[PDB]
RNA sequence: GGAUAGUGGCCUACCAUGGUUUCAACGGGUAACGGGGAAUAAGGGUUCGAUUCCGGAGAGGGAGCCUGAGAAACGGCUACCACAUCCAAGGAAGGCAGCAGGCGCGCAAAUUACCCAAUCCUAAUUCAGGGAGGUAGUGACAAUAAAUAACGAUACAGGGCCCAUUCGGGUCUUGUAAUUGGAAUGAGUACAAUGUAAAUACCUUAACGAGGAACAAUUGGAGGGCAAGUCUGGUGCCAGCAGCCGCGGUAAUUCCAGCUCCAAUAGCGUAUAUUAAAGUUGUUGCAGUUAAAAAGCUCGUAGUUGAACUUUGGGCCCGGUUGGCCG
C-alpha cells in the first residue's frame, strides 16, 4: 500500500497547520457538535426575517398575547 | 365477417405439456467446449454434408 | 458531353440543380416538408399511448383466409382514430375495450405489413405489462 | 461544469453476420485458445484493423518522411515489445500483414496452458479468474494481459496462495475434521 | 444639431433621389441558438450538434428605471396582461428555463439525502459564506474487464511408433458409451484494517460461503436469403405466423407444446429517425430510342463555356542530396 504520509516539525505547528477534520481524525482535537446544514440555514433565514435582537418584538408578542 | 371471437383457438385446444425432466445442461464456456467437441473433433456424421441437428429417422 | 455542366465556375448551377433534383427523393422530401409533424398520426414520435375503442375483424388479403382482429384506438396527444394490430393470441381478449395501450410503428416506416390492410401500428404494452410476458404468463394484467 | 470522461468501444462487429467460413474460424480460434465469448476475438480484430490502418496511412508516404520515421518506429517498437513480432523481422510489411492468430498466440491464458500448470486451458483460465497466479509481485485475474517476459520466469505460488505451502487451508482442515467425525 | 463613454439616420431639421436585386433582393418556413464537435471508415460525402468548452440570449409577455465601475438585472423595483392564500369584504406578497420534490404533457428519464473534506469565487480580505461545487440513493441511454463455477479417473473405439505369435497389449488420453471423490476460488459476512463526514464502494482476516431439484441464462429462429428438423403431438381456409417472398381444402420441416439445437450470449429482441449500402442524388459518379425521362421548333438575355500565337534554347561555375573511384 502506498499513501501520503508526512511529518511536521512539532505538535503545535501540526495543530496550527491542520484543519479540524484531520485534527479530529488524529485525536489532536475534540469533535465539536454542529447542527445540520438545513437547520443552520433556516436560522440564518429567521434572523434575517426578524430585524435586530428582537427584544421589542418579544415585548409586542407579550402585549398581543395579553389580549 | 363477424368473426370477432374464437381468438386463440389453438392456444385453447392444444394440450398443455411441460418439458421432460433433465438436469440443466452446461452453459457458456462448457457449452462452447461441447460445441467444439461435437463439431470439430467429431467424425460421427460427415456423410454427405456434415449435418448439425439431424432428425431421427 | 454527359449533360451536367463541368466549368470551374459552374458550382452554383451544380448546387441549385442538385437541390431541385434532391427534392425528388422520397425520404428527403418528407424529412424537409415535415410530413411526420403535420400529417403523421404519431407526430414524428417513436411511440404513443392510446385508449382502445372497439374491435375490428378485418380480413386478410389474398391468397389467404383469416381475420386480423385489430382495435380502433383514439390517440391522447393527437386526437386521432387509428386501427392498430394486436399481435399475439388472445390479445383481443386482453384488450377488449377501454384498456391503456402503448403503440409503436409496424416495421415499414408507415406501410401495411402483410395481408392486413390499413394497419400500420402495433402494441407493445397494455397499462404497463408487455404483451409477450402476458402471453407467457410471467405477469398478469392489472385489473386495478 | 465537469470535464467529460472519454470512453471508446473496443470491438467492431463484422458486417456480414452469418457466414460459415468466418463463423467457424472464430469459433475454432476461441475454443482452441480457451475463450468463452466472441467479444475477445472482435476486440482484437478491432485493434488489429486499427494497427493495419495506421500501417497503411504510414506506408502511403515515402521513406525518410519525418513523421514516418517517428510513427513507424514507435509502432514497430510497441509490436516487438508486446511480442507479436518475432525478434528478427522488423520489416513493417508483416506489420501490415499481421495475424489475429499472431496476436492471440502470445495470450497469457495460452502461455500458462503451454507451461502446463493446469494440464488444460479450461483449468488455466479457471486459475486466472481465481487469482492463483502472482504475475509479478501482484496477482492478475485476467486471461488477457500482454506479459512483459519477466512474469514468465516469475510465475510461482503467491505467499497468500494455496497449493504452495505455509497454509493448511480452511477446506483442508474442514475435511480433516469431517474424516475424524466419520471415523468416530 | 442634439443624445451617447464614444463614430454613425442613433434621433431632429434642411437638401437631392437614391439603396438592394435573377451572382436570388424582399417575403415565407425553420419539429433553427451558433462554433469547437458526433456518428462513414476507400476517396468524395450525408445527417445532426438543446447538452459537460467558448460566444449569444432569457428568468411568465413585452415596456421603464434607481443603485452600482459593470443590470434595461428579475433569488431589484415600477406598472398592464394571464397564473397566483386569506379574509378580521381594510388589504398584503410573487415569479424553481438555480437544487430536491408535486401535478399536467407524457415517448422521453433521478430521492423533497449529506457537506465545504477535494476546484474556485465573494469580502473590510488566512478563518466567514456558496443545492457554484463535491459525496450517496434510483437508473441496463452509454462504454471497460469479466461471474452462473473448472476438475481428473477409461466406466477402450490405435497419435507420435511399436510388439510384428491376424483387435492378445499398447505404457498417454483420446480416436466417450447415462460410475466420478480437492488441494482451492467469487458476490455477500465490512466486529476491523484502505478509505471520506460517523457506515457502504476496490485488498486481508482468527471464522461462513458449492458435490449443483444448491448460487439452475435470456433473447429470435430451424423454407429461403441467413446454418439451425420431413423430430413428435394439436388445429386443418381457422386460429395464427410472416421486416420480404410464402406456410394450412384433416400428413403444416413456417401456426400452438416439448427436445435437439443455430446466433449473440448478461446479453438480446422489437418501434421510429439517421449513416453506409445508394454508381437508387451520381463533382469524383447515374440515366433520357424501346424500362421514368431530349421541351414541338427556333430566336434570345443573365449564367456556363470559348481557336492558335508574345523568352524559346543553348554555355560556363559551385555549397549540398539516393545503390553509386572505396567495405
Amino acid at each position: 500500500s502506498v499513501g501520503f504520509g508526512l511529518v511536521y516539525n512539532s505538535v503545535a505547528e501540526a495543530k496550527k497547520f491542520e484543519p479540524t477534520y484531520r485534527l479530529v481524525r488524529y485525536g489532536l482535537a475534540e469533535k465539536v457538535e454542529k447542527a445540520s446544514r438545513q437547520q443552520r440555514k433556516q436560522k440564518k433565514n429567521r434572523d434575517k426575517k426578524i430585524f435586530g435582537t428582537g427584544k421589542r418584538l418579544a415585548k409586542k408578542v407579550a402585549r398581543r398575547n395579553a389580549d | 365477417h363477424g368473426s370477432l371471437a374464437r381468438a386463440g383457438k389453438v392456444k385453447s385446444q392444444t394440450p398443455k405439456v411441460e418439458k421432460t425432466e433433465k438436469p440443466k445442461k452446461p452453459k457458456g464456456r462448457a457449452y462452447k467446449r461441447l460445441l467444439y467437441t461435437r463439431r470439430f473433433v467429431n467424425v460421427t456424421l460427415v456423410n454427405g454434408k456434415r449435418r448439425m441437428n439431424p432428425g431421427p429417422s | 458531353g454527359k449533360g451536367k455542366p463541368r466549368g470551374l465556375n459552374s458550382a452554383r448551377k451544380l448546387r441549385v440543380h442538385r437541390r431541385n433534383n434532391r427534392w425528388a427523393e422520397n425520404n428527403y422530401k418528407k424529412r424537409l416538408l415535415g410530413t411526420a409533424f403535420k400529417s403523421s398520426p404519431f407526430g414524428g414520435s417513436s411511440h404513443a399511448k392510446g385508449i382502445v375503442l372497439e374491435k375490428l375483424g378485418i380480413e386478410s388479403k389474398q391468397p389467404n383466409s383469416a381475420i386480423r382482429k385489430c382495435v380502433r384506438v383514439q390517440l391522447i396527444k393527437n386526437g386521432k382514430k387509428v386501427t392498430a394490430f394486436v399481435p399475439n393470441d388472445g390479445c383481443l381478449n386482453f384488450v377488449d375495450e377501454n384498456d391503456e395501450v402503448l403503440l409503436a410503428g409496424f416495421g415499414r416506416k408507415g406501410k401495411a405489413k402483410g395481408d392486413i390492410p390499413g394497419v400500420r401500428f402495433k402494441v407493445v404494452k397494455v397499462s404497463g405489462v408487455s404483451l409477450l410476458a402476458l402471453w407467457k404468463e410471467k405477469k398478469e394484467k392489472p385489473r386495478s | 461544469p465537469r470535464a467529460p470522461r472519454t470512453y471508446s468501444k473496443t470491438y467492431s462487429t463484422p458486417k456480414r453476420p452469418y457466414e460459415s467460413s468466418r463463423l467457424d474460424a472464430e469459433l475454432k480460434l476461441a475454443g482452441e485458445f480457451g475463450l468463452k465469448n466472441k467479444k475477445e476475438i472482435y476486440r482484437i480484430s478491432f485493434q488489429l484493423s486499427k494497427i493495419r490502418r495506421a500501417a497503411r496511412d504510414l506506408l502511403t508516404r515515402d521513406e525518410k518522411d519525418p513523421k514516418r520515421l517517428f510513427e513507424g518506429n514507435a509502432l514497430i517498437r510497441r509490436l516487438v515489445r508486446v511480442g507479436v513480432l518475432s525478434e528478427d523481422k522488423k520489416k513493417l510489411d508483416y506489420v501490415l500483414a499481421l495475424k489475429v492468430e499472431d496476436f492471440l498466440e502470445r495470450r497469457l491464458q495460452t502461455q500458462v496452458y503451454k507451461l502446463g500448470l493446469a494440464k488444460s486451458v479450461h483449468h488455466a483460465r479457471v486459475l486466472i479468474t481465481q487469482r492463483h497466479i502472482a504475475v509479478g509481485k501482484q496477482i492478475v485475474n485476467i486471461p488477457s494481459f500482454m506479459v512483459r517476459l519477466d512474469s514468465e520466469k516469475h510465475i510461482d505460488f503467491a505467499p497468500t496462495s494455496p497449493f504452495g505451502g505455509a497454509r493448511p487451508g480452511r477446506v483442508a482442515r474442514r475435511n480433516a475434521a469431517r474424516k475424524a467425525e466419520a471415523s468416530g
